[PDB]
């Protein structure tokens, strides 16, 4: 009749099977982080040249209308 | 014996132990649980996400290409 | 079997383990709440920065015929 | 095993736990770049809008 030891022994297996997936998904999720902070990082120096190439351009056109 | 008193708390030491350590494994597995659940939705979250960057990516090289032609062209109404 | 001491041992361990995995089940709430939270500014990001290409694609098509 | 599970099951999760403290902090740092790029893009849309304007009204004058 000895259950409680038993489940306590069950429920350590179950957990530390689940640290594993645990594991598994935070070393996805910091390589991914990784991976996305790098492209926002192009995208940044992206958006920046793009901002300066409209603001000279709308500058430009203003200079011929009116 | 006098000890009998004794005796029967140490037994009921024993058994509030074991029972508090069966019950903390059993809040753990919930913890863990939730914690999976964090996760997963973490990683679908970070998945779709990285679909919109790439589109953001593609819409600043798209808006770079654009740019430089708009720019030929404004040089060129000029003069 | 098993004296009080070893038992006892035992409990102290687990609280220690259980202690532990709320650390680690923080850390995976607020992951999630922060990434979320990020989705939100990013969804911006993805419909102003479709929209400028829009807005560019047709200004530049616009230069083109100003130049004919 | 009782004694054994414990203590593997402890440095199971004290690596979890180094790994996504690390996380946090990349996640973090995510967090600023992407609030920044938040308010560019809005501004960079913005100005396209003006832009699309003024080609739009040399178009209109040249064409
Ligand atoms: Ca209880
Ligand atoms: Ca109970
Ligand atoms: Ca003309």
């Amino acid at each position: 009749g000895s259950a409680r030891e038993n489940e306590m022994d069950e429920n350590l297996e179950q957990v530390s099977g689940i640290i594993g997936n645990l594991r598994h998904m935070a070393l996805d999720m910091g390589n991914e982080i990784d991976t996305q902070n790098r492209q926002i990082d192009r995208i940044m120096e992206k958006a920046d040249s793009n901002k300066t190439r409209i603001d000279e351009a709308n500058q430009r056109a203003t200079k011929m209308l009116g | 014996g006098s000890m009998r008193n004794e005796l029967e708390e140490m037994q009921r030491r024993a058994d509030q132990l074991a029972d508090e350590s069966l019950e903390s494994t059993r809040r753990m597995l919930q913890l863990v649980e939730e914690s999976k659940d964090a996760g997963i939705r973490t990683l679908v979250m970070l998945d779709e996400q990285g679909e919109q960057l790439d589109r953001v990516e593609e819409g600043m090289n798209h808006i770079n290409q654009d740019m430089k032609e708009a720019e030929k062209n404004l040089k060129d109404l000029g003069k | 079997g098993s004296a009080l001491s070893e038992i006892e041992t035992r409990h102290s361990e687990i609280i220690k383990l259980e202690n532990s995995i709320r650390e680690l089940h923080d850390m995976f709430m607020d992951m999630a709440m922060l990434v979320e939270s990020q989705g939100e500014m990013i969804d911006r990001i993805e419909y102003n920065v479709e929209h400028a290409v829009d807005y560019v694609e047709r200004a530049v098509s616009d230069t083109k015929k100003a130049v004919k | 095993g009782s004694n054994r599970r414990l203590q593997q099951t402890q440095a199971q999760v004290d690596e979890v736990v180094d790994i996504m403290r690390v996380n946090v902090d990349k996640v973090l740092e995510r967090d600023q770049k992407l609030s920044e790029l938040d308010d560019r893009a809005d501004a960079l849309q913005a100005g396209a809008s003006q832009f699309e304007t003024s080609a739009a009204k040399l178009k209109r004058k040249y064409w």
